[PDB]
RNA sequence: CGCCACACGGGGUAAGAGCUGAACGCAUCUAAGCUCGAAACCCACUUGGAAAAGAGACACCGCCGAGGUCCCGCGUACAAG
RNA sequence: CGAGUGGCUUGCUACUUCGAUGUCGGUUCCCUCCAUCCUGCCCGUGCAGAAGCGGGCAAGGGUGAGGUUGUUCGCCUAUUAAAGGAGGUCGUGAGCUGGGUUUAGACCGUCGUGAGACAGGUCGGCUGCUAUCUACUGGGUGUGUAGGUGUCUGACAAGA
RNA sequence: CUGUCCCAACGUUGGGCCCGGUGAACUGUACAUUCCAGUGCGGAGUCUGGAGACACCCAGGGGGAAGCAAAGACCCUAUGGA
RNA sequence: ACAGCUGGUUCCAAUCGAAACAUGUCGAAGCAUGACCUCCGCCGAGGUAGUCUGUGAGGUAGAGCGACCGAUUGGUCCUGUCAAACUCCAAACUUACAGACGCUGUUUGACGCGGGGAUUCCGGUGCGCGGGGUAAGCCUGUGUACCAGGAGGGGAACAACCCAGAGAUAGGUUAAGGUCCCCAAGUGUGGAUUAAGUGUAAUCCUCUGAAGGUGGUCUCGAGCCCUAGACAGCCGGGAGGUGAGCUUAGAAGCAGCUACCCUCUAAGAAAAGCGUAACAGCUUACCGGCCGAGGUUUGAGGCGCCCAAAAUGAUCGGGACUCAAAUCCACCACCGAGACCUGUCCGUACCACUCAUACUGGUAAUCGAGUAGAUUGG
């Protein structure tokens, strides 16, 4: 089996061993793609994922790889967008971005500020009651995006009642 | 069913044998944060007295109120960092690369050492710098020692030599800081590394108890009720079960108790000084009259009077430093009442 | 008692009631189920539960499975539904238990089992092509209550 | 320090056991062998379980003792020892004439024995002897 | 029976929460890959530890003299040693 | 109803010991198992909260003091975060105890013609030995590494 | 009433330890530095596999030698005894 | 003192070589008589451990029972089940006699008969067949080979499992088993599976792993659909008569009830599933579109995963091993006994010669292990 990826005109693919770096006018995403007997490579403008094997396990990763690169294309061109809306009921929650780590204060009336660190280049930007995580690396973005929603995780009290927390609203 | 009970005595300080060097040897030094500096000093236990202070704890309601606190007196006269040892990083931990010495030695350093006659400091130093240049210089420690002779209470003149790490600044900077100190006479005082209010780590070799039984050594019960008349009083129930057909080394047994190295943590330096301010009427029992360089270390200190105690900036501090506590009263009251 | 005690055929045949007395009555309620008025051949589909291993199934396991199996067919097809299941095995093997010591160890009659060699129909249903998927579930619950693993062979039905 | 080794072997990307089997073999023939870059050697399988075995081998012991290496350095050495009658005369000699090293303390590149190498392009489930060591608690001195 | 001191933090997981993600165009926490996560594991801290047979490192002193024993006075040591 | 794991109860067997492997309970001291009572992190709820109920990961630490009975067991009290269970010759008598069982004395009930009996009760009724080996706790003398002093390293080992 | 206990401490006298002198006995198939498992007449220092282990000596408390001491009192058996 | 009880009973060698069972026994820890072991004398040509055929004996397995028998289903002949103490049937196999063949005997005298001497009557294990018991390293039968009384090789160790029965010595080839190291011989060949360190454990007290479950992966077949564009996903449309009727204040796809009918059209239900008090609003069928190649349903096999908790230190003997040093299908070359072959000597048995049982010469594929015991030379 063998699949090919014609990289878009904005994009610049490049490989070194197992690692593949993708460049666009939005950013650059380097990613390692490693699996038994699946070989990825650049042929001028196309990316070639090929393997002499054709077993479901081998095919599973072939498929996975493609999307990882295709996403990298979109990442370095248009980028990834995750939208969030901070929500609070009785306690006025404060969500800001201190340095390189989105922070949340006075959650459920806490004196202790909860804070996660930002994954990679990902850009967390607040606009009142909305937050927008973006970037070329869906991996870092999708994670940082999730990181925020998770940070307001509660388990000792009924969530159906206690819902204060920043939530993801838009997935790219 | 037989109630539960924690085992008698701790297994961490084993084996409980006599110590090799009556002079403590730290096995862990402070992290490199501040400016280049030596990481510890030493002295000699003098005795105990109390002192009154003004509560430093910003959290305690007692803050501002007087408070009586016990204190061990330790004469800590100036030591001499006679050398500088360098460590190269090899596949088998650190190894002494080379040392740099001096000219001006203490008149009686030969009582324990084979004092140098022909050393090549500048060259040796080169070796260190070429190794740092190569990126193999590990940590920098200074061979140090005391002037027991300075302390009268202590009979020994024959100096106590011990190495101490230097850290803080960047490898280069502290390296020079070392050499600077050494390239003089190595003289330095406790105030050259400490300041009243700072928590330190005092290590020492415990008081000599000789062989003692399980009861005293491992804190095991004595035979009780009727069991204390049949001919068994401080002997334990047994040495183990049928099988394992052996005596496990974890059962409390008779042995050498005391003269062990101990590193007593977070000892707050209540006051560093010099003079006869802490001395007692009649003299510190089985020691003598204090007059000169010293430290008032809060609480107990491992070891008996005249033993070499070693200091070190607290490797694991719990609270925040309250530099220079207001010492209102230091007891001069006799220790023979 | 654990089926382990009588699941294997490792005793002579014990049936001659003309010699054995005090044998406990069968816990098996019925052997014919559904509409015993209608004929087996009056049905398009015929599925059986084949025991894969040679065993001895005590009447209690027989009744217990036969029960929960039919109770499903009655559930999913109604009491007076169109179907007819059958249990073609009967407990003849009289079981005993040495309940002294090993002195005079012949046991006293305790139960009854049906010796079933592997590759046999313990049950056999008869239904229309649509009910079959229930008639199968009725068997899955059946073989769960009998020691050996089983097959479910559609002996009549090329409709699917 | 100096070790007049007849053979110098490079364990980088090579199946520990297989390499050991040969070193101990040669050693039993009067071959002063030297294993190099052992930290970069490798053993196939689920790291999770490959670790348990070596991590368990640490927990085992008592007054008599059951010392077990942790440095990738050691592991290899003991492995090799397990392929030689290290109790016997002949064996002690052979085992003692074999030494393992972290990285290459020599000049010469170490040769690679046949069949002993792995291909990362065909394998994903294997472990660096050093990774094992790092996990055991060892301080990465390599 | 008095008095003094006895962490945090890191690292890797479990159960668990998740991310990107294919076999299966969707879907999916997993199959490759990744973020987190237990008083438990490693580290950290204390103790011992050149007899570690790969039996170690450094500095100095000395091979006709470095140093040590003996002896004598005694304990911060001690059942002999 | 069916399938199993364990080896703690009981039972079966009679392989092992009758030129003797000391009993039950207790006690003291050390190691362990997890089928986890508490403590940590978790899932579900008939989860508002609070206090719970069920479940997962988890054996680091903890799991105490007392009243009756020789009891093991168990019953009871008051505290507790909880007052978990099991293995180690039902751990431990060249350690202790000796209350129960189970000698020789004696009484009562029962049975017995009687001696006397009891898978009934009751009072009383003994605890040897100087450690050769090995094992572990500590303490020395030598040989090896191959002149001396001082300072180190850190494979390894221990901890709750 | 009290150290029986909580919960152990210090002390006293005689031993215990070193030295002179005197000077036995119990025990001994052999080998024997052991541990962890396994195996075996199913309860191994000695077999199998591993691990560990330089020799000698002092003091100790007794885990093991199913330690030593008594041809089991318990049980049954004997064409035994009283 | 007596003891049917325990302990001991002293030199070499050569031939043979058990019984641990039967009957009776105040007998079961013993004896006697048999079986069996051994020795002596006698007789004098047959013998029968194997097989084949012939003439006879037989009712266990299996099967079957409108063939007896006694059990054991339901239905308005039909239909469901059984048997140690049942049988209309019925083996394999066991067994009498005889012939043949093989083997054996007539200087090694068989077969047999008479006499002396025993030992032995706690057995055990494997496999087959059993009976008992939940089971057992259990109890009790039976046939058989083996341990006991059997070495040597393998199996980690290990009476009875595999090879193998064994005078000395020597050369050689194999057997069981093994060839990555430990450890002699392959890191052998062609190929496929396994990703759990599954596994690397013939048999077993000893090596577990079960019922149930498994879009883990691999291979094989069958029905159906599909470039007249399938499977899925996204977009698109999902129209009126009329809120179906009744029910009812109201019910309008969607409480219950009965029907479930025709228009437009490329579709569109008297509504499959949520939603409201009922309307609303949201999907499902149904149609179109985009896209572009296989898709869906089912049967069987292989390896694996889960189910899976125990007490001083984990394990296939250890190391450690992953296109293997695992598993399966085949293949190639080796290693590996005291077996088999082979030279020499020895012992014994027999033959020739001989007074000899002293020599010498010859034969042994069909002689060479052994506890109790019998016999015998030293
Ligand atoms: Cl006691
Ligand atoms: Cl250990
Ligand atoms: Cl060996
Ligand atoms: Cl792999
Ligand atoms: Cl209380
Ligand atoms: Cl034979
Ligand atoms: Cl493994
Ligand atoms: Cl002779
Ligand atoms: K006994
Ligand atoms: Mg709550
Ligand atoms: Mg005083
Ligand atoms: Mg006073
Ligand atoms: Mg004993
Ligand atoms: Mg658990
Ligand atoms: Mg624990
Ligand atoms: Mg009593
Ligand atoms: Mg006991
Ligand atoms: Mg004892
Ligand atoms: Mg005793
Ligand atoms: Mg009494
Ligand atoms: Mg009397
Ligand atoms: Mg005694
Ligand atoms: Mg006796
Ligand atoms: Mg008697
Ligand atoms: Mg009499
Ligand atoms: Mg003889
Ligand atoms: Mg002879
Ligand atoms: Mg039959
Ligand atoms: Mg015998
Ligand atoms: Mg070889
Ligand atoms: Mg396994
Ligand atoms: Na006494
Ligand atoms: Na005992
Ligand atoms: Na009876
Ligand atoms: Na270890
Ligand atoms: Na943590
Ligand atoms: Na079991
Ligand atoms: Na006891
Ligand atoms: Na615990
Ligand atoms: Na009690
Ligand atoms: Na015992
Ligand atoms: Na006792
Ligand atoms: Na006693
Ligand atoms: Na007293
Ligand atoms: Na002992
Ligand atoms: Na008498
Ligand atoms: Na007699
Ligand atoms: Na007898
Ligand atoms: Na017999
Ligand atoms: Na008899
Ligand atoms: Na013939
Ligand atoms: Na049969
Ligand atoms: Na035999
Ligand atoms: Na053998
Ligand atoms: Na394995
Ligand atoms: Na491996
Ligand atoms: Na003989
Ligand atoms: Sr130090
Ligand atoms: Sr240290
Ligand atoms: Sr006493
Ligand atoms: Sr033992
Ligand atoms: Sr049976
Ligand atoms: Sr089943
Ligand atoms: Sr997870
Ligand atoms: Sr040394
Ligand atoms: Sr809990
Ligand atoms: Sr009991
Ligand atoms: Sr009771
Ligand atoms: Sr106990
Ligand atoms: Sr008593
Ligand atoms: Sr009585
Ligand atoms: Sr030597
Ligand atoms: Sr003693
Ligand atoms: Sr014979
Ligand atoms: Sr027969
Ligand atoms: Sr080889
Ligand atoms: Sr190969
Ligand atoms: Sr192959
Ligand atoms: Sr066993
Ligand atoms: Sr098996
Ligand atoms: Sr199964
Ligand atoms: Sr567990
Ligand atoms: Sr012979
Ligand atoms: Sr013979």
């Amino acid at each position: 089996p063998r699949v090919e990826l014609e990289i878009p005109e904005d994009v610049d693919a490049e490989q070194d061993h197992l690692d593949i770096t993708v460049e666009g006018d939005n950013g650059s995403v380097t990613r390692r793609l490693w699996y038994p007997d699946i070989d990825v490579s650049v042929d001028g403008d196309t990316v070639v994922i090929e393997s002499d094997e054709d077993n479901a396990k081998t095919m599973s990763t072939i498929g996975t790889f493609q999307s990882h690169i295709e996403n990298m294309f979109h990442g370095v061109t248009e980028g990834w967008e995750y939208g969030m809306e901070v929500f609070y009921s009785h306690f006025p929650m404060q969500v800001n971005v201190e340095g390189d780590e989105v922070v949340i204060e006075n959650f459920l009336g806490e004196k202790a500020p909860r804070r996660t660190t930002i994954h990679g280049d990902t850009d967390v930007e607040i606009d009142g009651e909305e937050l927008t995580v973006s970037g070329p690396d869906i991996e870092a973005v999708g994670q940082t995006a999730a990181d925020i929603e998770q940070l307001t995780r509660i388990n000792d009290k009924d969530v159906r009642v206690f819902q204060d927390g920043v939530y993801i609203t838009r997935k790219p | 069913p037989q109630p539960s009970r924690p085992r008698k005595g701790s297994l961490g300080f084993g084996p409980r044998k006599r110590s090799t060097s009556e002079t403590p040897r730290f096995n862990s030094w402070p992290s490199d944060d501040g400016q280049p500096g030596v990481q510890g000093f030493a002295g000699y236990k003098a005795g105990m007295t109390h002192v009154v202070l003004v509560n430093d704890e910003p959290n305690s309601p007692r803050e501002g109120m007087e408070e009586t606190v016990p204190v061990t007196v330790i004469e800590t006269p100036p030591m001499r960092a006679v050398a500088l040892r360098a460590y190269e990083d090899t596949p088998y931990g650190q190894r002494p690369l080379t040392e740099v010495w001096t000219d001006e030695f203490h008149s009686e350093l030969d009582r324990t050492l084979d004092v140098p006659e022909d050393h090549d400091p500048d060259a040796a130093e080169e070796q260190i710098r070429d190794a740092h240049e190569a990126g193999d210089l590990g940590d920098l420690r200074l061979i140090t020692h005391t002037v027991p002779d300075a302390v009268p209470s202590v009979p020994k003149k024959k100096p106590d030599v011990m190495e101490t790490r230097v850290g803080g600044g960047s490898v280069s900077d502290r390296l020079d800081h070392a050499l600077d100190i050494v390239e003089d006479g190595g003289e330095h005082a406790m105030n050259d590394i400490f300041r009243a209010g700072e928590y330190a780590d005092v290590a020492g070799v415990t008081k000599g108890k000789g062989t003692q039984g399980p009861v005293k050594r491992w804190g095991v019960q004595k035979r009780k009720g009727k069991h204390a008349r049949q001919g068994w009083r401080r002997r334990i129930g047994n040495l183990g079960p049928w099988n394992p057909s052996r005596v496990r080394s974890t059962v409390p047994q008779q042995g050498q108790t005391g003269y062990h190295q101990r590193t007593e943590l977070n000892k707050r330096l209540i006051d560093i000084g010099e003079g006869d301010e802490p001395t007692v009427d009649g003299g510190f029992v089985n020691y003598g009259e204090v007059d000169g360089p010293y430290t008032l270390v809060k609480g107990s200190v491992p070891g008996p009077d005249k033993r070499l105690v070693r200091f070190r900036p607290a490797v694991r501090p719990n609270d925040q430093p309250r530099l220079d506590p207001e010492v209102r009263y230091v007891s001069n009251e006799s220790n023979q009442g | 008692k654990p089926a382990s005690m009588y699941r294997d055929i490792d005793k002579p045949a014990y049936t001659r009631r003309e010699y054995i007395t005090g044998i406990p009555g069968s816990k098996i309620a019925q052997h014919k189920m559904g509409r015993k008025q209608k004929d087996a051949d009056d049905y398009p589909v015929q599925i059986s539960l084949i025991v894969e291993e040679t065993v001895q199934l005590r009447h209690g396991s027989l009744e217990a499975s036969r029960l929960s199996a039919n109770r499903h067919l009655i559930k999913e097809l109604g009491e007076e539904g169109d179907y007819k299941m059958t249990l073609r095995k009967f407990p003849h093997q009289v079981l005993r238990e040495n309940k002294d010591g090993m002195r005079a160890a012949f046991g006293k009659i305790v139960g009854t089992a049906a010796r079933v060699q592997a590759g046999e129909q313990l049950f056999t249903a008869y239904c229309n092509v649509e009910d079959a998927e229930h008639v199968k579930e009725a068997f899955r619950r059946a073989y769960n209550k009998i020691t050996p693993s089983c097959r479910i062979k559609v002996e009549r039905g090329e409709e699917l | 320090a100096e070790f007049d080794a007849d053979v110098i072997v490079d364990a980088r990307d090579c199946i520990m056991g297989r390499v050991a089997s040969q070193v101990a073999e040669q050693a039993l023939d009067g071959e002063t062998v030297a294993v190099v870059n052992a930290e970069r050697a490798v053993i196939t399988g689920r790291e999770e379980q490959i670790v348990e075995k070596y991590e368990k081998r640490v927990d085992i012991g008592n007054d008599n003792g059951y010392f077990y290496p942790k440095r990738p350095d050691g592991i290899f050495k003991r492995t090799i020892r397990g392929m030689l009658p290290h109790k016997k005369q002949r064996g002690r000699e052979a085992f003692e004439s074999v030494r393992v090293y972290l990285g290459n303390p020599y000049d010469e590149d170490g040769e690679v024995l046949d069949g002993t190498s792995l291909d990362r392009l065909s394998n994903i489930k294997f472990v660096t002897l050093g990774e094992i060591s790092e996990t055991l608690g060892a301080n990465k001195t390599w």
